[PDB]
């Protein structure tokens, strides 16, 4: 409550233009979790002031102005956030804001006493949970009940053992991989050395957790970048999600593509193969890949017409092959090559769709 | 302060030792009788009175078998119909009077439940303890008149049935003879409201005279 | 007088040995854990610190978190005492105007 | 002493089982719900 | 907690340009030990004001401007740092800031 | 009534002669020092002033520092009462803009 972030306008590598605390025009009274201020239908708010009474605009000199209009690199950092707690009153039930206390008092207390677990199996989104675990060198911290890893995963992420096997939704835990920083990985190494076990997946009910641990749990299917975003799968997985064709037309394709899967695909490639074999690509540019639209019925819709000058495909002979290929984010390009290459030539395409011309319409 | 409120709400909220279902059922029934003055309880066992706290349907009992299915159609203290096998208290008119109740948690919760049990006890007094030496009986006969002819029909909408209200004439000093039934139901009603602590002021309210009598009656 | 060193309205042996909250008619009752009854109802066994007013050190007691006398915007998976409840706020920038 | 855990000046069994507010002469009285009287007056069970 | 350093812009040997107390744009709520404000991945903060309501830029005259563009010697001193203590409460366990007391 | 002149919740003879803090089940117990038991557990013998509420004069009591009822951002080596706990802040300058 009473959210006032402290942010920073930065040019270049680390050339900070300005550091601005949010003023009373920029106050957010409520920021409930999984929400935006302002709401997503409304337009974002405007920050343009430096004074405490908001009477001075944010100033830029000449050289920074030239560098900004050349490089267009203007980044924004979130340094710290002011905000209060409202507490319950046993008197009348009314939850009231203490303006004195803030989360600044509380967040390092939470960080130094808990284990942190980040998990992205719910729609490839990094979900962070901190769970209280024992620091042995702190006598007050040892007064907590012990936390195994499996119990923590059960209570924190809604996991279950419906058949004695730990599961997130209908997926097994064994399809997820574990990642640890060096201290936590060392401690897990020591605990597995003491338990004389090799597979961690067998001993999840015995893993004693401690304070300040860090546990990253990802899907084994997808490939991840530096920032641990899902970037791309193997070919076996991408094909498996496209085995459901709904509408075949020369205007587009309607498929029931899995919501998780589609989020790692940048775009699509549409070509036509001869009966002897040619490679004539309709959308033959690096920036002609975005055709995949998502209808509100839960079915992803492909469209040939968007990059064919408002016209459907051209079937010169109904015995050809109409190929539609997809591009992962790890394989996509965002600029032409060295010399001039604005084509789909050097792209790691994946076979999703290959049907004849008399089987479409 | 906030902690004092916390100590209030927890003493209400937190329990530690479990009496168990059978003990809680019995204890709840006992707590009801503690509101009843032992003045009438001793007079009940004096005339051969037994108190039972059974479970399930009352009709399924040893001391009460299938006696006269007509009386298994009952009205509550509100006068709304009820089937006895779904109820939780019944008093027996016989040469060996005996009262039997169901056992429930709700006898420390449902004041409505308690109110009908004090109602049936009110019957027990009004006939099985009062019908003997009722006469001259004028002591209660006069206060019942005041409820009849007065402003605010509330008191007679509280205690009288749908018959004594609509009887146009004032109450004759023969009606108690012909209808010792109806005049003792009223006494059973006003008893239960007085005994039940929360409906007590309600009796002082809507029927001040019936309270004024039943207040005097017990304590002296 | 039963002890509660953490002063959170809930005694120490219950926080150690396991407990639960259960409504009976319209009233919340703080029972200690019994596996014959509460397990059949699906109630979750709770353990917390006998000396921490807030075992997760968040600004909410153990008792408020198990009772429900809390800010209801707290997520339901954060209603467990060993689960911390805290905001994570970061700002995105949609547009520049020079 | 009748309990009121919610501390709102009104006891707990009445809030559970039904109640009403009724004036008698010029004075508001917090009665528990009785269907013989308050229903005929048109009072709303709470 | 509530860190407000008092710093000084100095030219030359000891030619002090200005002495500036950190304002509300420059407040640091938490500075835990072995840490930076702001964090090392983020860019450092900007101090450019003299007023208590941050409405006057930090001014330099002509000769100092020439000497700065000749010598490029502009040093920064940390004179004193304002900041508060948060203490433990035996009531509810919550560590609370006393704004009155300071280090 | 045992004396504690320093009023820090811990008596004077224990601060003089040595003591320790030990959990037993989930509860911290302030024992005086016994070498037969606490030395085998690896517990550190503690001595502090009987007349200083904070023997290191930092704004944290002796009892808070040995108990753990403290700001947890205090370094663990500063959790000893004879070790002071204080910030050291200095500002660096990365860049000029004229
Ligand atoms: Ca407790
Ligand atoms: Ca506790
Ligand atoms: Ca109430
Ligand atoms: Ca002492
Ligand atoms: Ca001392």
């Amino acid at each position: 409550y009473n959210v006032l972030p402290t942010t920073s306008l930065v040019l270049g590598k680390n050339q900070t233009l300005a550091t601005i605390k949010a003023k009373e025009n920029q106050l957010s009274q409520i920021l409930a979790p999984n929400n935006y201020y302002p709401s997503k239908n409304l337009a974002p708010i405007a920050l343009n002031a430096q004074d405490d009474f908001s009477s001075t605009p944010i100033t830029m000199n000449y050289n920074q102005f030239l560098e900004l209009e050349k490089t267009k690199q203007l980044r924004l950092d979130t340094d710290q956030v002011y905000g209060n707690i409202a507490t319950y009153n046993f008197e009348n039930g009314r939850v009231r804001v203490d303006t004195g206390s803030n989360w600044s008092e509380v967040l390092p207390q939470i960080q130094e006493t808990t284990a942190r677990i980040i998990f992205n199996g719910k729609d490839l989104n990094l979900v962070e949970r901190r769970i209280a675990a024992v620091n042995p060198s702190d006598p007050l911290e040892t007064t907590k009940p012990d936390m195994t890893l499996k119990e923590a995963l059960k209570i924190a992420f809604g996991f279950n053992e419906p058949n004695g096997n730990l599961q997130y939704q209908g997926k097994d835990i064994t399809e997820f991989d574990f990642n640890f920083d060096q201290q936590t990985s060392q401690n897990i190494k020591n605990q597995l050395a003491e338990l004389n076990a090799t597979n961690i997946y067998t001993v999840l009910d015995k893993i004693k957790l401690n304070a300040k641990m860090n546990i990253l749990i990802r899907d084994k299917r997808f490939h991840y970048d530096r920032n641990n975003i899902a970037v791309g799968a193997d070919e076996s997985v991408v094909k498996e999600a496209h085995r459901e064709v709904i509408n075949s037309s020369t205007e587009g394709l309607l498929l029931n593509i899995d919501k998780d899967i589609r989020k790692i695909l940048s775009g699509y490639i549409v070509e036509i193969e001869d009966t002897e074999g040619l490679k004539e690509v309709i959308n033959d540019r690096y920036d002609m890949l975005n055709i995949s639209s998502l209808r509100q019925d839960g079915k992803t819709f492909i469209d040939f017409k968007k990059y064919n000058d408002k016209l459907p495909l051209y079937i010169s002979n109904p015995n050809y092959k109409v190929n539609v290929y997809a591009v992962t984010k790890e394989n996509t390009i965002i600029n032409p090559s060295e010399n001039g290459d604005t084509s789909t030539n050097g792209i790691k395409k994946i076979l999703i769709f290959s049907k004849k011309g008399y089987e479409i319409g | 302060t906030q902690e004092e409120h916390l100590k209030e709400i927890m003493k209400h909220i937190v329990k530690i030792e479990v009496k168990g279902e059978e003990a809680v059922k019995k204890e709840a029934a006992e707590k009801l009788l503690e509101k009843v003055p032992s003045d009438v309880l001793e007079m009940y066992k004096a005339i051969g009175g037994k108190i039972y706290i059974v479970d399930g349907d009352i009709t399924k009992h040893i001391s009460l078998e299938a006696l006269s299915e007509d009386k298994k159609k009952i009205k509550d203290i509100y006068g709304k119909d009820a089937l006895l096998h779904e109820h939780y208290v019944y008093a027996k008119e016989g040469y060996e009077p005996v009262l039997v109740i169901q056992s429930s948690e709700d006898y420390v919760e449902n004041t409505e439940k308690a109110l009908n049990v004090y109602y049936e006890i009110g019957k027990i007094l009004s006939r099985d303890i009062l019908s003997k030496i009722n006469q001259p009986y004028q002591k209660f006969l006069d206060v019942l008149n005041t409820i009849k002819n007065a402003s605010d029909s509330d008191g007679q909408d509280l205690l009288f049935t749908n018959q004594l209200k609509e009887h146009p004439t004032d109450f004759s000093v023969e009606f108690l003879e012909q209808n010792s039934n109806e005049v003792q139901e009223v006494f059973a009603k006003a008893f239960a409201y007085y005994i039940e602590p929360q409906h007590r002021d309600v009796l002082q309210l809507y029927a001040p005279e019936a309270f004024n009598y039943m207040d005097k009656f017990n304590e002296q | 007088t039963v002890p509660d060193r953490d002063n959170d309205g809930i005694p120490d042996s219950l926080e150690v040995e396991g407990y639960t909250v259960d409504v009976k008619n319209k009233r919340t009752f703080l029972s200690p854990w019994i596996s014959n009854i509460h397990e059949k109802k699906g109630l979750t066994k709770y353990k917390s610190s006998p000396e921490k007013w807030s075992t997760a050190s968040d600004p909410y007691s153990d008792f408020e978190k198990v009772t429900g006398r809390i800010d209801k915007n707290v997520s339901p998976e954060a209603r467990h005492p060993l689960v911390a409840a805290y905001p994570i706020v970061h700002v995105d920038m949609e547009n520049i105007i020079l």
